[PDB]
């Protein structure tokens, strides 16, 4: 939350960030599991 | 992994890569920068 711009950052659900190959992700957890069908993929 | 077929279609024709895994980093530190 350092340097940001616009409004400030809404955050709740205090839960480290997590690499991920897209890039850097707050909200998530660590699962390895597998979904054929994601009605919404990341 | 990258058929050899579509390795040398990938490699012969001009690619400039989007940065898919850190490729903002890649140009903070080191088009597509712009
Ligand atoms: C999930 O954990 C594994 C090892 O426990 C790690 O390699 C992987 O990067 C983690 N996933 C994310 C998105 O950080």
């Amino acid at each position: 939350s350092s340097t940001m711009s616009q409004y400030s950052r809404s955050t709740r659900s205090m839960y480290g960030p997590l690499q991920t190959p897209v890039g850097c992700v707050l909200g998530l957890v660590n699962s390895s599991l597998f979904v054929e069908d994601c009605k919404l993929p990341l | 992994a990258r058929s050899a077929i579509e390795d040398l279609l990938f490699d012969k024709v001009t690619i400039a890569d989007p940065g898919y895994m850190q490729g903002y980093d890649d140009c903070m530190q080191q088009l597509i920068c712009a």
